[PDB]
């Protein structure tokens, strides 16, 4: 930590402050992520467990880099290498006058890619946002924050009293399912690519009930036709309005038809059929996907 | 409905070989044996009955143990506190809301303080480099029920069971990797409930022939006899229930016919 000096504070996270740093040896610039282990707590906590382990299992790109643990009696330090913002900063930034069509083809591309790599090495996230998902001036947008992150090498079990975003939950996890999947992160990248064009938040809901019915409102409440086995969940109820599917170009107007085509597999009723990561970088929407630079 | 199981399969036969313990690591333990993690073990499944946790937990726990007795010198007195260190680890990483500090605590009949608990859990994760998300027995099993047909109750209970008696013994499953332990333990259960053998589909996946499997195969075979004669029985208790289909009451084979 000596070689180490905080130069501003740049936000907090799911277990500790985090500031941009620079090595006054090296010169690199990067971000410190503070937990604070006195004497008394729980201990190192499960957030950071998860995310140090699983984190320095998967290398690419398109998830956040972390250079190094620092390891001492009463605190320990995370080591990530700096990225410019957060995803939701630039977003406010540029509402109003939109994020270019090609940098939001590039930044679903790329997170695409990153979802890939953590799907396939047994790793969901299960917190995908905006806040979560980290920008640089170069054009690269990258997966952070593996702090709820799990590894399903054995199926991970639903929460119930959960800790998650509602807003980018996906519906099956609200109807009571007993076991995530790796759908559910395709689902949060769904809404965030569909913020990105409207930009505003898809379905922000202010309960769990909230939530399902702004989905429902959008997509049509499902049956057994489109989902079997949807009326034999436990949070299901018959009573349940019956609302019918919009025309996806009056949800997304901005959108050409490659793109509302992938967007409706991602956020599709049943988690079976709903589009995997592998297969959505094979969609025809990202044929001429370029890398443009942001206006940062 | 799956896309990467098979990358999932192939990067979990990679880290396997990259988290396995020392073979022979018990020998050079100046004060502890075998015998006595076989104690520590057992009473590891207790706590988890009584906790409530996850049988993946337990996995992971014997994994982080065996890891940290190969590279650290430990005396018995201590033994236990590395074992209660590596619980509290495994249930950070592998439940939703594990049990307090203090209820690690006072499972040990206070041997041992919240300090000391705490510090080892510092030091547990100094020598495994924070790599937890090690690959077990449990994980393969759970992969290779995939390729039942069709799906059976027993067969799966029976599974785990005979996988949880091979975490007790280090004096011979040392030698076993996770997914050949998971292969005899899945054929097994496969022979005695329903007669059927280790599939065609998992060859070609695994590619573990049934001879391959043999080896293991017998060790494993003379544990599930000798199992209500071992020292130690919660895996056999803990399996008796109706939660797990009473498995462990069911009669073992006298032979295999290999
Ligand atoms: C909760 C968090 N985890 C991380 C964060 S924030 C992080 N952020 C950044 N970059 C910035 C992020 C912001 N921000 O608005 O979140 C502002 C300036 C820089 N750069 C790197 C990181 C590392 C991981």
């Amino acid at each position: 930590m000596e070689n180490f000096q905080k130069v501003e504070k740049i936000g907090e996270g799911t277990y500790g402050v985090v500031y941009k740093a620079r090595n006054k040896l090296t010169g690199e610039v990067v971000a410190l992520k503070k937990i604070r282990l006195d004497t008394e707590t729980e201990g190192v906590p499960s957030t950071a467990i998860r995310e140090i382990s699983l984190l320095k299992e998967l290398n690419h790109p398109n998830i956040v880099k972390l250079l190094d643990v620092i390891h001492t009696e009463n605190k320990l330090y995370l080591v990530f290498e700096f990225l410019h913002q957060d995803l939701k900063k630039f977003m406010d930034a540029s509402a109003l006058t939109g994020i270019p069509l090609p940098l939001i083809k590039s930044y679903l591309f790329q997170l695409l890619q990153g979802l890939a790599f953590c799907h396939s090495h047994r790793v969901l996230h299960r917190d995908l946002k905006p806040q979560n998902l980290l920008i640089n001036t170069e054009g690269a947008i990258k997966l952070a924050d593996f702090g709820l992150a799990r590894a399903f090498g054995v199926p991970v079990r639903t929460y119930t009293h959960e800790v998650v975003t509602l807003w980018y939950r996906a519906p099956e996890i609200l109807l009571g399912c007993k076991y995530y999947s790796t759908a559910v992160d395709i689902w949060s990248l769904g809404c965030i690519f569909a913020e990105m064009v409207t930009r505003r938040a898809l379905f922000p809901g202010d309960s769990e009930i909230d939530q399902l019915f702004r989905i429902f409102r959008t997509l049509g409440t499902p049956d057994e036709v489109v989902w079997p086995g949807v009326t034999s969940m436990p949070d299901y109820k018959p009573s349940f309005p019956k609302w019918a599917r919009q025309d996806f170009s009056k949800v997304v107007p901005p959108l050409d038809e490659d793109g509302r085509s992938l967007l409706s597999q991602m956020l599709h009723y049943d988690p079976n059929k709903r589009i995997s990561a592998k297969a959505a970088l094979a969609h025809p929407f990202f044929q001429d996907v370029t890398k443009p630079v942001p206006h940062l | 409905v799956p896309d990467y199981h098979e990358d999932i399969h192939t990067y979990l036969r990679e880290m396997e070989v990259k988290c396995k313990p020392k073979v022979g690591y018990m020998k050079k333990q100046p004060d502890i044996t075998n015998s006595m993690r076989a104690i520590l073990v057992d009473w590891l499944v207790e706590v988890g009955e009584e906790y409530k946790l996850q049988n993946e937990t337990l996995h992971l726990a014997v994994n982080y143990i065996d890891r940290f007795l190969s590279s650290m010198s430990v005396l018995r007195g201590k033994l236990q506190l590395v074992g209660t260190a590596a619980m509290l680890l495994a249930s950070k990483f592998e439940e939703i809301y594990p049990p307090e500090v203090a209820e690690f605590v006072y499972i040990t009949d206070d041997t041992y303080t919240k300090k000391q608990v705490l510090r080892m859990e510092h030091l547990v994760l100094k020598v495994l480099t924070f790599d937890l998300a090690a690959p077990t027995v449990n994980q393969f099993l759970t992969q290779y029920f995939l390729h039942q047909q069709p799906a059976n109750c027993k067969v799966e209970s029976l599974a785990m069971f005979l996988g949880e008696l091979s975490l007790i013994d280090a004096d011979p499953y040392l030698k076993y990797l996770p997914s050949v332990i998971a292969g005899a333990a899945f054929h097994l259960a496969l022979y005695t409930v329903t007669g059927q053998s280790w599939p065609e589909s998992l060859i070609r996946k695994t590619g573990y022939t049934l001879e391959s499997l043999k080896p293991c195969l017998m060790d494993l075979h003379q544990t599930y006899l000798k199992a209500p004669q071992h020292a130690q029985q919660s895996i056999r208790e803990k399996y008796k229930n109706s939660k797990y289909h009473g498995v462990s009451l069911l009669n073992p084979p006298e032979t295999l016919n290999l």
